[PDB]
Formats: C-alpha cells, structure tokens, sequence
C-alpha cells in the first residue's frame, strides 16, 4: 500500500517491442479481461504520449478453458534495474517432490510506483488494422515482471512465516509468478498439504527431481558386431574423447583394417574388447572438472529423435554438461513437431528453475519463421526463455540416442 | 450559445536533454510578409494561434507558398517520441460488405484540437517586418500545427476517446478512423443510415467539429491508396506495363512496382528475372539488357495484366480458404478465397537467399507467410490447398531433423507437385557394395584427388586441378554415386558432405551437389555412413588421394 521507487538502468530507455499479430478470439479473451482488470483498476487507459510498448497474447492453462492473459516482459526485464539477493535453495532439486503454484493473483493488491508505470505499456491489436489498438499501463505489479517478485518479498515472507515455521522439512522457493514446494511426503499427503497451504494463502503441477538423474554415456553389449556396427562405435568413442580424457579407439579401428562389407560381421579381438571394456569403464565416471558458474549463461540444446522422444543438454562451457535428459511424453501432440518442442522447452526451462533458478538459452532446431509462427499456440507457462535457431544438422543427434 | 464541450490535452515533452528550436527567419519579399500577415490575422481571429511577447526565445522559419507553411523540422527533431497507431494499411480483401457506406471528411482536423498549453511556447514562430525596420510579429499555436510531429497521434487518439461512446451506443454500425476521414458502415435501411449519419455529425458537433454540410463529395467507387473500392468488390488502380524500345534501371523498378503491388489481385504475377536484373546493380541510369527469360515473363504479365480482375470482400460467416501453386525457380504464388473463382486476395513468395533447398520447405515458409498475413487481415489462419501428396508430407516431416508443423490443409492435384525426390536408408543395405570414398587437395597449387575403394576390389582415384578439400570430398561421393548399381553403401569422413546431404536438398547452387542430387534420384537405395578420418580406419584411404 506504499510504493518503491524504480527505476531502469542508466542509459537504457523503456522498451518499444512490436506487437504481434493475434486471432479473433484471442483478441476477444484480451478485451474481455482487460475491460475487468480496468473495472478493478490494476490497468488504466494511457493516451499517445506514451511511446512505450510490451508484447501481450492469451494462453489456455492446464486443465482449464478460461483464457490467460500473458505479457512478454523479456525486453523491460532485461531493461529493468537488477533488484536485490536470496542464495538459491541447493535443496530444493535434492528434495522428492515439489509441486508449482500460480501466485500471480497476489502481485495485483501492490500498488506500481508512478513514474514507472509508462514502461508497462501494451497493446491489444485489431483485426486488418481497422481500428486503433487499444493501449493500456500497469497500476499494480504485473504478473511476469521481475520486479514483482522482488518487491513482493517482504510481504510474501510474512505470509509464508506460519507455514515455514510449521514445517522446517519443506523447502519454500520463487521464481516470478511460481511457488515451488518441495519436500519428502507421499503424493496423498502432499496434496492435502498443498491445499493447505493454497487456503493459507487464499485467506491472506506434480514435480518429481528425485525420479530424475545425470544420464551417461552407454555403449552397445553385442556378441556379433558388423563393419557398420563398430564404424559407429568408433564414431562415438571418438566424440565422447572430447568430454573424457582417456578414451581410446587404435585397437577397435584396427578391426576395420581393410575394405569390408558394411553387413560383414567381425568378430572383436581380445585388445579390442580389453579397449572397449576399459572405455566403458571411463564413460561409467562422472566428467571431470564441471561446476556451475552463476555469472554465466545456460545453453540447452535440443535434438528431435523422432517417435516423440526428444534429447536434450544443460551445459555452460561445451562438453561440459550440467545437465542432460531425455523428454519422451506424449500429451496431445501425437502428430505436431511444434507442439512436442515447445512442452519440451518448458519442461527444460522448469527444471533449470528448479536447479540454479534461471532460464537457459536454447537451441532451437526449428527455423525461425514456423517456431515464431506457431509457439504462442502451445505455451502455457507464466515466464519465457531466450531462443535461437539452429540450422545446420548436427552430426552428434544419434550420440545422444 | 450551446456550450461546446473541451478536449481533453495531451501532456507533451521533448526528448531528454534537449531544448526547443531557436532558428533563425528567412528574409521574405514585401508580398509574402503582406500574405502572411492576412494569413496569421484570420488564424488569430479564429483561435488557432496567439501573439507573444519577446520572452519567448524559441523560433521556428516559416514561408508562403498565400498559403502559409511553417518548417518544423527541427522541432520535430527535438519532440518526444509519439504512439504512432498508423503502421500497416487495412487492406480491402479484409472489408466486410455493408448496404449502405458514407466517408466523412473532419473540417480543420488538426485545428480543432487544442496543443498542451505547457508545449505552446516551443512552436513560436515570427513574421518578418517591412524592411525589418519594427520587431517581426511573433505567434505560438494554440492547437495542433500542421506537420508536426505529434498531430496525427494525438488527432487520432482525441478522434477515437470523442467516437468511443457513439459507437458503443450504435452497435448496428461501424465506424473506422483513417487521418482526416471517417468511414461509417451499416447493413440498415438506406433512410435509418443517413439518419445515423446525422446522429454521428450531431455527435461530433457536440464537441466543435464540423462535418460536410452539403452531400459528400466522396462516393464509389473510392480511390484509395492505390486502391478501387466499389460497393460489392475491389481491385487495384490500373496498372498498365509500357511498351519501352529499351529499359532502364528505374523503368525495370517502376515495372517491379506496378507488378509486386499489382500481384495481391492478379494470380501468376511473376517477378523473379525482372529483380534479377537489377541485382548488385547500384545504378539509377544504368541501361540493362532484357534476358530471353524476362522477356517472356514480362509477355506473360502481359497475358495476365490483360483485363481487369476484382477481388471481392470477406464474409465471416464463410470458411477461409488458401491454395499454393508452385512456379518454378523458388517462385510460389497464392490464392485466398472463400468462393470458387473469386478470390478475396491474391500473391506470391519467393525463396530465401541460401546454397542449398528443397521444395518442401519452400511451400513451409509460403504457408507460414499466408498465415501471418491472414492473421492479420481476417484474424483466422485459413485452410489450405497445397500441391504435396499427405503420405510426402508425412513422410518428410517424420523424418526430418528439425521441428515442422503446416496447418489444417488437403491435397490438391495441380501439378507441378511437390515431392521427396530421394531418401537415403536408415540401415546399412545387404548385399549392396560398400564405397569408402575419400578426397583432399592440397591448398597452395589447388590440386586435389577423389576417388573409392570398395569391398567387391573396385577402386578409382581421379586427379582433379583447381579444387578444394570440400570439393573433392564432395566428388568422391560423385564417385561412388556414378560407379555403383542401384543399391549401394557410401562411407566418408567428410563432415562437410554429410551436413549438406543430411539437409536433404533437391536444387543448389553448386553443380557438383546437383550432380549428386540427380544421381541420388536414380538410385533405388542409398545408405551413406560416416566414420572419423585419420582414425586408422582401414578402407578410408586418405592417403591413397594424398599422394
Ligand atoms: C479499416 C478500413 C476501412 O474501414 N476502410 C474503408 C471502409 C469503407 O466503408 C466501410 C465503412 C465502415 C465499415 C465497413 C466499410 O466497408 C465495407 C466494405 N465496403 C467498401 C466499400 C463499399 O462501397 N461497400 C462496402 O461494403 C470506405 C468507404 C472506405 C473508403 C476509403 C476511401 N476513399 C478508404 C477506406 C474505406
């Protein structure tokens, strides 16, 4: 009920983002919400004088048809001044569950300091440019600013002070508009005790890290290989000597000596199967030398391997991987690339949220014109990450197959 | 007197940091400082402007033309930035038919809607005297001055918040905003219309502004940005390509015009030779030559420009509909419709600038382009006719490395059609020979070798002059594609080859590629391996091309 001062950095004007085109209904969601949000007066009517602009679309969340307004905040957080911070909770991943909740209402009851409201600016579009759009400014925090998190802090700690002191074994964490819960119980337990604490934070998503893990390099158990069988075999020790050291290869290409059949069986000789065993050996250890730099960026890359199943890697200096998962979930997208790609993005993104709570960068092997086309209709979480396009075919697909 | 009711200002500043104009007057003729001074007299009469006093140290030129014209460049240089809700045009094919439809032009636009009284100081500007023997007259405006930076933003918004809640209160019309006219729309009898009409220039009276005392001067068909909007169609303004004994760069750019604005009515409009001429030319006057190509697609735009052909307006209660043809060498054309042979609009795409690419992802972009367009003008993504069997589609997007996806869409049998031209196999082939290709060149004197061995005691090694490590890794695999039988297995190192034919192109810009994407075409079965070089992988003979 007293507003902060904020501010932008020095240097940097507020954000001037083209809004994109959006369809009928979509625009009818906007109007409709936004016509409640200005009887309730989180937004107001701004004239010409602001110059300002932020992307807005409307979203359908998980098990629900009303429709969500979602603003794209990525250029004014990337704009607004560094607020501060909290250690991130290291526990959080080791915990056995963890479930994510939309706090987004609360943000709404928090007045905006003045002179910063103008940066808030949006617009809803019209069809065929008919009509002028129609722009409105924040009052309150919006839901998907970073400052929204960090102002509400102190409240959100009061409010969370008789539950925390309750449960010492649950682990609390935020990241904009998410709460995420971790703790030990069972999966009945824990719903009624996320009811209670959604009714104590209504009178003021099942997550499983430990069902998750580091996924190693494997090799083939054979008893007859072919020609093509150690071709490739020799392909991937040969990448994977880049992420370990000692990996050795003389003694297995020592078996293609020769122009064979690609079909032709070989079988192994004894020096050849002592380098393959000894080269299981090096991929069953961890990498050596990886840590985690806070000051650094994270890059996840993705590979579609066909049949839904998809690959994908967390790292932050290369063949240094964080983190590396296989997303194969089937939800309604049995027959839509795009769809697939874009859950995948999310369920990457909530995890590094969950691990080091920040957004990687991602490689995305989509061209740029359908993903930009096309990602709005599938998106269902409250942040957003970076992307860039990927569009050279990279050789190594299969090694993470 | 009936109280007019006030307009509410808008508050403006400058940029940051800067300050306001301070220009010096041109010396004007006796005859021009006489017009001006009527000219500024009547204004002052009427409101629109003020005398000031010396305080003011700002000054902005002016000149007469009488007609008076204030330069305001260097204020609009030092003026905030505006919300400019002008950008993209409504296109017709976007419309939706009405019965009855009147254009009203707003008298004195700019100068009836007053300037933010704060900001009046920084648009003084001075008369000059009689042989500039007294003080030069000075004025500020006191409403929006023409070619100003901020007129039409804050006219626009001003216009909108005064026609808001007559539009509520009517929602059996429509009423659109554009610069300084109004166009209002209603399927109403043609009598409930015009009293609307008059309920609408009442409704603006209310706040001082005047509409068309007399009948309006405007009535179909409407000319409009290049446009011809008549009660049940539209069409672009004639376009007619002229008969030249040579043609220029700047006749070859005028032609490109009048067929890129003229190809969004008229299907088959092809532009790729006539812009193909004018590549890395740079020259206005520069005469080019008409290559046989371009002279046949200028014959037929010719054929096509012929007669006129309308396009007709968007009925939302109809599907929408988008059908691709393919036209050759990167050129696709399009047409959106919700009728069989009327067309609500009409274009074209033209592929990216790359080395390598296939049909297949053409038609993607074009589909991706005609949604976003659509999207914008009807709001909907439309339903799509597209020249490509499903099982292709299926096919190709299944086995694609990357991400694709095209909208609800059915096949339709109008060749040229899009299809996969080769597909390699995922295991290696049984009883199929097995080709270890390798090439390099050496890179001072350009020579190079290419050639194979394979597991049959086939081998070949061909010297090549002039060459490069990319190109001969590409003709080994030429090689190899040239000497097999239908079915054969292909194993390189060459990261490079593999990069471009996991790509999977069927045209490109380098020959050799070519070749061995038409080679690729008359195989029945083609498994291609990669391995490490220098690894000691017998059959992969690096120094066999090394000597
Ligand atoms: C946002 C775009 C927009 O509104 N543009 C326009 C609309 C318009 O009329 C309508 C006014 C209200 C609702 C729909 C309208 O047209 C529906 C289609 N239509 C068009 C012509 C006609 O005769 N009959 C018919 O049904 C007219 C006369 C326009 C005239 C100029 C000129 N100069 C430029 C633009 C115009």
């Amino acid at each position: 009920i007293e507003t902060v001062p904020v501010k932008l950095k020095p240097g940097m004007d507020g954000p001037k983002v083209k809004q994109w085109p959006l369809t009928e209904e979509k625009i009818k969601a906007l109007v409709e919400i936004c016509t409640e949000m200005e009887k309730e007066g989180k937004i107001s009517k701004i004239g010409p004088e602001n110059p300002y602009n932020t992307p807005v679309f409307a979203i359908k969340k998980k098990d629900s048809t009303k429709w969500r307004k979602l603003v794209d905040f990525r250029e004014l957080n990337k704009r607004t001044q560094d607020f501060w911070g909290i250690p991130h909770p290291a526990g959080l991943k080791k915990k056995k569950s963890v479930t994510v909740l939309d706090v987004g209402d609360a943000y709404f009851s928090v007045p905006l300091d003045e002179d910063f409201r103008k940066y808030t600016a949006f617009t809803i579009p019209s069809i065929n440019n008919e009509t002028p759009g129609i722009r409105y400014q924040y009052n309150v925090l919006p839901q998907g600013w970073k400052g929204s998190p960090a102002i509400f802090q102190s409240s959100m700690t009061k409010i969370l002070e008789p539950f925390k002191k309750q449960n010492p074994d649950i682990v609390i964490y935020q990241y904009m508009d998410d709460l995420y819960v971790g703790s030990d119980l069972e999966i009945g337990q824990h719903r009624t005790k996320i009811e209670e604490l959604r009714q104590h934070l209504l009178r003021w998503y099942e997550l499983h890290p430990d069902k998750w893990t580091v996924q190693p390099i494997v090799l083939p158990e054979k008893d007859s290989w072919t020609v093509n069988d150690i071709q490739k075999l020799v392909g991937k020790l040969n990448w994977a000597s880049q992420i370990y050291p000692g990996i050795k290869v003389r003694q297995l290409s020592k078996l293609l000596r020769g122009t064979k059949a690609l079909t032709e069986v070989i079988p192994l000789t004894e020096e050849a199967e002592l380098e393959l065993a000894e080269n299981r050996e090096i991929l069953k250890e961890p990498v050596h030398g990886v840590y985690y730099d806070p000051s650094k960026d994270l890059i996840a890359e993705i590979q579609k391997q066909g049949q839904g199943q998809w690959t994908y890697q967390i790292y932050q200096e290369p063949f240094k991987n964080l983190k590396t998962g296989k997303y194969a979930r089937m939800r309604g997208a049995h027959t839509n690339d795009v769809k697939q790609l874009t859950e995948a993005v999310q369920k990457i993104t909530t995890e590094s949220i969950v691990i080091w709570g920040k957004t990687p960068k991602f490689k995305l092997p989509i061209q740029k014109e359908t993903w930009e086309t096309w990602w709005t209709e599938y998106w269902q979480a409250t942040w957003i990450p970076e992307w860039e396009f990927v569009n050279t075919p990279p050789l190594v697909k299969l090694w993470y197959q | 007197m009936v109280p007019i009711s006030p307009i509410e200002t808008v508050p403006v500043k400058l940029k940051p940091g800067m300050d306001g104009p301070k220009v010096k007057q041109w010396p004007l003729t006796e005859e021009k400082i006489k017009a001006l001074v009527e000219i500024c007299t009547e204004m002052e009469k009427e409101g629109k402007i003020s005398k000031i006093g010396p305080e003011n140290p700002y000054n902005t030129p002016v000149f007469a033309i009488w007609r008076k014209l204030v330069d305001f460049r260097e204020l609009n240089k030092r003026t905030q930035d505006f919300w400019e809700v002008q950008l993209g045009i409504p296109h017709p094919a976007g419309l939706k038919k009405k019965k009855s439809v009147t254009v009203l032009d707003v008298g004195d636009a700019y100068f009836s809607v007053p300037l933010d009284e704060d900001f009046r100081k920084y648009t003084a500007f001075t008369i000059p005297s009689i042989n500039n023997e007294t003080p030069g007259i000075r004025y500020q405006y006191n409403v929006l001055p023409q070619g100003w930076k901020g007129s039409p933003a804050i006219f626009q918004s001003s216009m909108t918040k005064i026609l808001e809640p007559f539009a509520a209160q009517n929602p059996d019309i429509v009423i659109c905003q554009y610069m300084d006219d109004l166009y209002v729309g209603s399927d109403l009898e043609i009598g409930q219309h015009r009293t609307k009409i008059e309920e609408l220039r009442q409704h603006l009276l209310r706040w001082g502004l005047t509409t068309p005392d007399k009948k309006h001067q405007k009535e179909p068909p409407f000319l409009w940005m290049g446009y011809e909007l008549h009660p049940d169609k539209w069409t672009v303004q004639p376009i007619v390509l002229p008969e030249k004994d040579s043609w220029t760069v700047n006749d070859i750019q005028k032609l490109v015009g009048k067929l890129n604005w003229a190809s969004q009515i008229y299907p088959g409009i092809k532009v790729r030779q006539l812009s193909k001429l004018l590549r890395g030319t740079k020259a206005l006057t520069e005469v080019i030559p008409l290559t046989e190509e371009a002279e046949l697609e200028l014959a037929e735009n010719r054929e096509i420009l012929k007669e006129p052909v309308h396009g007709v307006y968007y009925d939302p209660s109809k599907d929408l509909i988008a059908e691709i043809q393919k036209q050759g060498q990167g050129q696709w054309t399009y047409q959106i419709y919700q009728e069989p042979f009327k067309n609500l609009k009409t274009g074209k795409y033209a592929r990216m600038r790359g080395a390598h690419t296939n049909d297949v992802k053409q038609l993607t972009e074009a589909v991706q382009k005609i949604t976003t367009e659509s999207i914008v003008i009807w709001g909907k993504t439309p339903k799509f006719k597209l020249p490509i069997q499903k099982e292709t589609w299926e096919t190709w997007w299944t086995e694609y490395w990357q991400a694709t996806w095209i909208p609800e869409w059915e096949f339709v049998n109008t060749p040229p059609l899009v299809k996969l031209w080769y597909q390699l196999e995922k295991e290696p082939i049984v009883g199929a020979e097995t080709f270890y290709v390798d090439g390099a060149a050496n890179r001072e004197t350009k020579l190079g070798k290419a050639g194979y061995v394979t597991n049959k005691g086939r081998q070949k090694v061909v010297p090549l002059t002039n060459t490069t490590n990319q190109k001969t890794e590409l003709q080994a695999i030429y090689l190899a594609l040239q000497d097999s039988g239908l079915e054969v297995n292909i194993v390189t190192d060459s990261q490079y080859a593999l990069g471009i034919i996991q790509a999977q192109p069927d045209k490109s810009e380098s020959e050799l590629v070519n070749q061995i994407i038409e080679q690729l075409i008359k195989k029945e079965k083609v498994y291609l391996a990669w391995v490490p070089a220098h690894k000691g992988i017998g059959g992969n003979e690096q120094v066999d091309k090394l000597v």
